């Protein structure tokens, strides 16, 4: 219940982590539990290092038809 | 008009062809007379689409 939080935190925190740092955050004693979790989190992983990621005419007529009702 | 044989005046067509200097002048003088066209929004937006179809036809 906590870890997702940090995860759900860190997703928006910053896009870029070394794997050792993910272990540091999520309180793992293991390196592989990490990418276990990240896959479970769908996190694309690069070699220890993870990444977390109507025309105007129309608009005009829309404003009009909204006005003349 | 010209005069052709008898000898009366043949009528001819005319035009007002603005040379560039008269383009500039007539423009700059008629800046202010441009119309307000108070017709409601629907009226204007109609006049337009009419114009577009006209162009299409031509």
């Amino acid at each position: 219940a906590i870890r997702d939080e940090i995860a759900k935190n860190t997703e928006l925190s910053y896009d870029f982590l070394p794997l050792s740092n993910i272990k540091a955050l999520l309180f793992f004693n293991n390196e592989k539990e990490t990418e276990k979790f990240a896959l479970e989190r769908n996190w694309p992983i690069v070699n220890s290092k993870v990444y977390f990621n109507t025309n105007i005419i129309e608009k005009a007529m829309d404003y009009a038809i909204s006005i003349e009702n | 008009y010209v005069a052709i044989e008898e000898k009366t005046f043949l009528h001819l067509p005319c035009t007002i062809e603005a040379e560039e200097a008269e383009e500039i002048g007539v423009e700059h003088l008629l800046r202010d007379v441009r119309d307000q066209a108070a017709g409601g929004l629907s009226i204007r937006l109609t006049n337009q689409l009419k114009s577009l179809k006209g162009l299409q036809s031509k």
